[PDB]
């Protein structure tokens, strides 16, 4: 998610997934993770979720 | 005539399908995983549940 935006111009991010229940739940639980924490100011959150 | 008889061939055939459905729910897990083109069924399927 960090290289896009950098700028003005609104950036989307297309997260590709296999289907929901064919996603793992460690991969389904970090889309979610990262999903719920869009904002700008959250690295450092998110480092500590890490 | 309502007491039914479930003999051994019975039995074990239930809890060899009780195992067949974990066997399968991996198989469509990672089946639905994609790039399929160079995949054979055994690591498919794994014979520690059955």
């Amino acid at each position: 998610r960090g290289r896009v935006g950098r700028s003005h111009h609104q950036a989307y991010a297309w997260l590709l997934t296999p289907h929901p229940k064919a996603m793992t739940t460690d991969a389904q639980k970090r889309l979610e993770a990262i999903a719920s924490l869009e904002d700008l100011g959250a690295g450092f959150a998110l480092a500590t979720h890490d | 005539g309502n007491r039914r008889i479930r003999s051994v061939g019975e039995m074990a055939e239930n809890q060899f399908r009780v195992g067949l459905v974990r066997v399968e729910r991996a198989v469509k897990e990672r089946l639905s995983l994609g790039d399929l083109d160079t995949l054979m069924p055994q690591d498919m399927i794994n014979a520690k549940p059955i």
